[PDB]
């Protein structure tokens, strides 16, 4: 499928 | 300085900064901090295509293809893989391919 992201950590 | 033939490249209108992949390489997560969202311009050598997305990681297929010499007022409004007319000028990653 399409590449994804993720949220910063803190 | 100008992209080789197997060689994809953006270049910062304010600095003349390149950033530079040969075919079948992409970006990090993210381009350089030091071009991460300058407005460019696409120099994509003769045998090159430069794919761009105004996102992290080449996501959600906000997906641009550029050919050639463009300038950035020709990535304001671009059909997206995605079906999405987006703006491709400030981007954040990147990959190139054959043409
Ligand atoms: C989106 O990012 C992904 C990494 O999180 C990955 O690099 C992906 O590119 C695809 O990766 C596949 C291997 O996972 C195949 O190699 C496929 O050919 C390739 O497109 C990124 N998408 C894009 C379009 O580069
Ligand atoms: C974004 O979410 C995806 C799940 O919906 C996935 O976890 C993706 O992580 C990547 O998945 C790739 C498979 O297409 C490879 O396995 C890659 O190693 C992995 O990072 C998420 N993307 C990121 C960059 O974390
Ligand atoms: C990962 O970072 C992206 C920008 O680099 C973007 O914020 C993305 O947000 C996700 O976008 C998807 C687009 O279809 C969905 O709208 C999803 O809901 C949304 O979170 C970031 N992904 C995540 C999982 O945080
Ligand atoms: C979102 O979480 C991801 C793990 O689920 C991952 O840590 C991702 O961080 C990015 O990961 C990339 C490789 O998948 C690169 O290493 C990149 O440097 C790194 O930022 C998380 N997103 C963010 C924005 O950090």
């Amino acid at each position: 499928a399409a590449s994804t992201t993720t949220p910063a950590p803190a | 300085l100008p992209a080789k033939e197997n060689e994809g490249c953006i270049v910062s209108v304010n600095s003349g900064k390149r950033y530079c992949l040969p075919v079948g390489q992409r970006s990090g997560y993210s381009l350089p901090d030091w071009i991460v969202g300058q407005e460019v311009y696409v120099d994509s050598g003769a045998k090159a295509k430069v794919l761009l997305s105004d996102w992290d990681n080449l996501s959600y297929n906000r997906i641009g293809e550029f050919v050639g010499n463009v300038n950035p007022a020709d990535m304001k409004k671009v059909k997206a893989w995605n079906g999405q007319y987006l703006d491709f000028s400030k981007p954040r990653s990147m990959r190139v391919v054959y043409k």
